[PDB]
RNA sequence: AAAGGUGAAAAGAACCCCGGGAGGGGAGUGAAAGAGAACCUGAAACCGUGGACUUACAAGCAGUCAUGGCACCUUAUGCGUGUUAUGGCGUGCCUAUUGAAGCAUGAGCCGGCGACUUAGACCUGACGUGCGAGCUUAAGUUGAAAAACGGAGGCGGAGC
RNA sequence: GUAGGGGAGCGUUCAGUCCGCGGAGAAGCCAUACCGGAAGGAGUGGUGGAGCCGACUGAAGUGCGGAUGCCGGCAUGAGU
């Protein structure tokens, strides 16, 4: 152990499995729909859903599942034929403005916003279970 | 040693602040509260009514030297016209 | 009833304040000279007044869910401050019978410890600096004091400068404040002594 | 010179909702809801605590003459007759007496019974 | 117990409010009501005829319990701290 | 109008992987990348992911008390902590009021800002201090790490 | 016990002293079953990365749930 920065310089963190879509603009509220029937079976499964559902956010979320597979494959050195979504989820953003609509509390009144808030990450591990 | 130094021991207390309290709302609930205008004298209330008019003068006025005060005691030092502002007179003006 | 450092006797004068010591009217005084001291520089936008905003605002009746005068109250934001800090002085006079009782009550406050005067300061050679020091070992100020010179003779008090061991203060200008500050006072100069 | 509300506030907030616990939703998460649920949850707190005083009085008698009907008394009779007895200043919580431990309950019956007539 | 011992509860640690007489053991005893001891039962005032025996085992300071009061309305909120005092006494006695 | 912060130092990320990209995962530099250029900390509202205990005959200001189940033992095996089932009790807060759970005002929620002040040789009182039948200075002058001087004047001292 | 009056105090910024603490890590933030009659205050554990408690005295822009209060942020109405 020692003390506090000691461990900080001997350990330098990893993350297997992990990889994370930053700020696709989207609704991540949409995003969950897509990702929650992915989530908990074997990769393959989930990249052949993804192939095949009808959302447009499936799009991005497949993107990443593959990168995080990717990541999985060759940093990890994982097998992936254990492989599968040990978890994914999806929040936040940066909610979008070019604050354009100077409001002076009328004559456009509320609309718009256009939320950036995707950030969709997923987590491969392996199963091992059997 | 300034830091052993103590205070007065009763000489002020704390100012008043009406922030917070935990119910304290001051003043008077409706009317005298926010105003500057509040002023206790006034023609109004029994001054005027009142009866008088006389004159203003206040002319000559002058030292009242007490005679007990002469007297007793001191030397006599035969006060006269310059020795007497050390006796406490002290005036001039009259 | 004190004895001098160097030279001559003397400093058996000077009846000290009654009763002895009291630091309440030490208290009094310091505080009083703390605040004399104190310089008031107000950064202060009171008024809605101060700041720089144009007056007149929206519908009084009829916008709904506001009413609202102008945007340099103090209840807005970046407006004016209800009741900050103005340009003031805090400086009186404390009745003088208390500015000498004062300085007397902390010499005085002085007399269950130590405390010295001098004479004879050609043991100080020009400056140096470094003689202060011997001066000060020879007289017994180990420097885990704090010091307080009171002293004529500019060659005299610029032998010592530095934050350890000593202060000066010259043509006995002395303050209650700064003797009672310092841990040991040098009345050294005999002039305002005795 | 000014002092910002700054570390003040927040800690006085902080400690209100911490007291704040099981609280159904918005009372357990936000302030002020918590704080003014917190005021009824006084009254309630004192209240209550003069109060189970008076509920437990009512279960210990409701076990009592339970236990002396089931020996052919009541609560009314049970007292009168065991009290009738300088014997008995037993009093309190006498029910657990009825309950654990039939035959002493028995032998206090009987008790009040000698002391009837 | 309303307060001070009463009927049978043998060799046990237990709690009382405070017992005047502090001590290390300093023995206190106690008249009793019933007895569920001896394996028999037998009714009060011949338990004036009985004497139990304890030990004073820890002098304590109960578990910090807040006190609050409110009143709809008429603001009042009322905080304040409490802790109530108690004697541990061991029992073991005839 | 709002608008600040990598790091000590650019050493500001060659090279490799998924992707058109954005973005991230390694490697490397660095004390630290738990600093990566949406670069100090990073509260709260607010959205999620996982877990523990729970919920699909129950009328609910959300709490409060009492007991049982269950789970957990770093101020911590007890007068525990979390969650719960059942019983009893239980008419938001503020304001304005003769009277408010009120079918009367206010308020979406959380931050942060936000209201009894300052001045004058003023007036009156309480407490404290220095001198005390006396008590004091103002402008100003002079030293100013420091304060002294400055009696013009003011207040007691006689009233009608 | 409401306006109202009286008494003791808690906490926050600044200032002067006093004592000190900090890269084997400051304040701040996070949790917490302990302390105190209350305001409140410590113990340790996690974050942080350059500063800061305690004591005495003095000065305050010094304590927020409300004001259809102000700036901001984020909800509900809704995937309508
Ligand atoms: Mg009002
Ligand atoms: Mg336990
Ligand atoms: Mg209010
Ligand atoms: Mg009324
Ligand atoms: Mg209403
Ligand atoms: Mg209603
Ligand atoms: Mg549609
Ligand atoms: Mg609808
Ligand atoms: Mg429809």
């Amino acid at each position: 152990f020692r003390n506090k920065k000691q461990r900080k310089q001997q350990v330098k963190l990893r993350k297997p499995g992990f990889a994370v879509a930053k700020y696709v603009r989207m609704s991540p509220r949409k995003v969950r729909l897509v990702v929650d029937v992915i989530r908990g079976k074997s990769v393959q499964d989930a990249e052949d859903l993804l192939r095949f559902i009808p959302r447009s956010a499936s799009e991005p979320v497949a993107k990443v599942l593959n990168s995080a597979k990717a990541n999985a494959l060759h940093n990890d050195e994982m097998l992936e034929d254990r492989l599968f979504v040990k978890e994914a989820y999806v929040d936040a953003g940066p909610t979008l403005k070019r604050l354009i609509p100077r409001v002076p509390r009328a004559r456009g009144s509320a609309n718009i916003i256009k939320k950036r808030t995707s950030h969709i990450t997923i987590i491969v591990a392996e199963k091992g279970n059997k | 040693g300034s830091r052993k130094d103590r205070k007065r021991v009763g000489r002020g207390p704390g100012g008043t602040d009406k922030t917070a309290g935990r119910g304290h709302k001051g003043q008077k609930s409706r009317s005298g509260a926010g105003k500057g205008a509040f002023f206790e004298g006034g023609r109004s209330r029994l001054i005027a009514r009142l009866p008088k008019r006389g004159f203003n003068n206040v002319g000559t006025t002058y030292e009242v030297v007490k005679l007990s005060q002469l007297q007793d005691l001191e030397d006599t030092t035969f006060d006269r016209d310059t020795l007497e502002a050390y006796r406490l007179v002290r005036r001039k003006n009259r | 009833a004190q004895i001098n450092v160097i030279g001559q006797n003397g400093g058996r004068t000077i009846e000290l304040p009654l009763p002895e010591v009291n630091s309440g009217v030490l208290h009094e005084v310091v505080t009083w000279q703390l605040a004399s001291r104190r310089r008031g520089t107000a950064s202060t936008r009171t008024r809605a007044q101060v700041s720089k905003t144009g007056r007149k605002m929206y519908g009084q009746k009829g916008t709904g869910n506001a009413r609202h005068g102008d945007r340099s109250v103090p209840t807005f934001v970046g407006g004016g401050v209800a009741f900050g800090p103005k340009p003031r002085s805090y400086d009186y006079t404390l009745p003088r019978q208390v500015r000498q009782l004062g300085l007397a009550m902390a010499i005085a406050s002085r007399q269950e410890g130590g405390k010295l005067v001098a004479v004879d300061g050609f043991d100080i050679a020009d400056a140096k600096t470094k003689n202060f020091i011997s001066w000060a070992k020879q007289n017994g100020l180990d420097g885990t004091e704090k010091v307080l010179l009171v002293t004529d003779d500019e060659n005299t008090r610029r032998a010592a400068r530095n934050v350890s061991w000593v202060s000066v203060l010259p043509v006995a200008g002395v303050n209650v404040y700064d003797i009672l500050r310092h841990d040991r006072l040098v009345i050294d100069a005999a002039a305002l002594e005795i | 010179p000014r002092a910002k509300t700054g570390i003040v506030r927040r800690r006085r907030h902080k400690k209100v909702l911490k007291r704040a616990k099981g609280f159904w939703g918005s009372r357990s998460k936000q302030y002020r809801n918590a704080f003014q649920t917190l005021l009824n949850a006084a009254t309630y707190e004192y209240r209550d605590r003069r109060n189970k005083k008076r509920d437990f009085r009512r279960l210990w008698i409701q076990r009592i003459n339970a236990g002396a009907r089931l020996h052919g008394m009541n609560y009314s009779t049970f007292i009168n007759g065991l009290k009738r007895a300088n014997i008995d200043l037993n009093r309190k919580v006498l029910a657990d007496i009825a309950a654990r431990e039939p035959e002493a309950f028995k032998a206090l019956v009987d008790a009040s019974r000698n002391a009837r007539q | 117990i309303q307060t001070g011992g009463k009927q049978y509860r043998v060799s046990e640690g237990d709690v009382i409010r405070v017992e005047s007489l502090q001590g290390e053991a300093g023995d206190k005893v106690e008249l009793k009501a019933l007895f569920v001891g001896g394996e028999q039962t037998v009714f009060g005032e011949d338990a004036g005829k009985y004497t139990v025996q304890a030990e004073v085992v820890e002098h304590g300071r109960g578990k910090k319990i807040y006190i609050r009061k409110y009143k709809s309305g008429v603001q009042y909120r009322r905080r304040t701290g409490h802790r109530q005092n108690f004697t541990a006494i061991k029992i073991l006695g005839i």
